[PDB]
């Protein structure tokens, strides 16, 4: 109840994922893998996030131990399930 | 192209997005995707009519309410779903509807009743019987029995309001 409510997108999909405004990006990345089978399609080591701006070149790749509220996110932003890979 | 924006309504505990995963991703799990307002994108074709991909799934969150209230206003399509084993929800969607009718101003709005999870009919508390006795009460809100697990009437649902949005 009450928390961020961003659009953790996963290619066409748009499963809103509620996070604690101060959730660890390292956790917000561990809270999704527990959901949607297409999400746990690997380890957290090959799965990070990406705040796809309005032009993914503008978008970014957040951290982990950070805190969502770091971007002072609000609710229904635009987070994407991205490969941590390299 | 047609553009269908549906409001998947559901009580807390049912499975709103659960139906929007066997649908857009093709996967059903025991962990019911969250409750915040989630939409699902899927390009479809109705009767050979290419329809645009946007649907909305609102659910028991007062955070997204304002936003969840805006889709009632437009309410291009409503998919109210309860658990066939959950009366407590079947019985709640009854007011939540009045919230639609309240903004639409009528019940003549694209809409469908759904008793999904028929795979728990083994428990069946509210079936297409009460469901349709309810749909009837809703004015025969056209009901369907689905199973986001056995993927039953999971596609017909959106297929039933598009036929209505085609006013």
């Amino acid at each position: 109840m009450v928390a961020l409510s961003l659009k953790i997108s996963i290619g066409n999909v748009v499963k809103t994922m509620q996070f604690e405004p101060s959730t660890m990006v390292y956790d917000a990345c561990r809270m999704i893998r527990e959901r949607i089978p297409e999400a746990l399609a690997g380890p957290p080591n090959d799965f990070g996030l990406f705040l796809s701006d309005d032009d993914p070149k503008k978008g970014i790749w957040l951290e982990a131990g950070k805190a969502l509220d770091y971007y002072m996110l609000r609710n229904g932003d635009t987070m994407e399930y991205r490969k941590k890979q390299r | 192209m047609r553009e269908y924006k549906l409001v998947v309504l559901g009580s807390v505990g049912v499975g709103k997005s659960a139906l929007t995963v066997q649908f857009v991703q093709g996967i059903f799990v025991e962990k019911y995707d969250p409750t915040i307002e989630d939409s699902y994108r899927k390009q479809v074709e109705v009767d050979a009519q290419q329809c645009m991909l946007e649907i909305l799934d609102t659910a028991g969150t007062e955070q997204f309410t304002a936003m969840r209230d805006l889709y009632m206003k437009n309410g291009q399509g409503f998919a109210l779903v309860y658990s066939i084993t959950a009366q407590s929800t079947f019985n709640d969607l009854q007011d939540l509807r009045e919230q639609i009718l309240r903004v639409k101003d009528t019940d003549d709005v694209p809409m469908i009743l759904v008793g999904n999870k028929c795979d728990l009919e083994d428990e069946r508390v509210v079936g297409k019987e009460q469901g349709q006795n309810l749909a009837r009460q809703w004015n025969n809100c056209a009901f369907l029995e689905s199973s986001a697990k056995s993927k039953i009437n999971v596609n017909e649902i959106f297929y039933d309001l598009v036929r209505q949005i085609n006013r």
